[PDB]
């Protein structure tokens, strides 16, 4: 956690619904936008940390 | 905390409509079963 690896995500395209459909998670939470409302937007730039 | 908002609905509201709906909301492809991850109570309160 002093050196999180960062990931730049650019010209792709992102299925938000692989993460907020999975089981896999003991939490999971969007901030500012819905997650369902991910699969139609698009941006200049995404980071995962 | 006695003060709530509906975070999560099924469909946007009509015109002065009123739902006081407890009943838990789906919020992915999960069955609910009316009671957890994807299935949340959605009424929540700002903690003021």
């Amino acid at each position: 956690v002093y050196a999180w690896n960062r990931k730049r995500i650019s010209n792709c395209v992102a299925d938000y619904s692989v993460l907020y459909n999975s089981a896999s998670f003991s939490t999971f939470k969007c901030y500012g936008v819905s997650p369902t409302k991910l699969n139609d937007l698009c941006f200049t730039n995404v980071y995962a940390d | 905390y006695n003060y709530l908002f509906r975070l999560f609905r099924k469909s946007n509201l009509k015109p002065f409509e009123r739902d006081i709906s407890t009943e838990i909301y789906q919020a992915g492809s999960t069955p609910c079963n009316g009671v957890g991850f994807n299935c949340y109570f959605p009424l929540q309160s700002y903690g003021f």
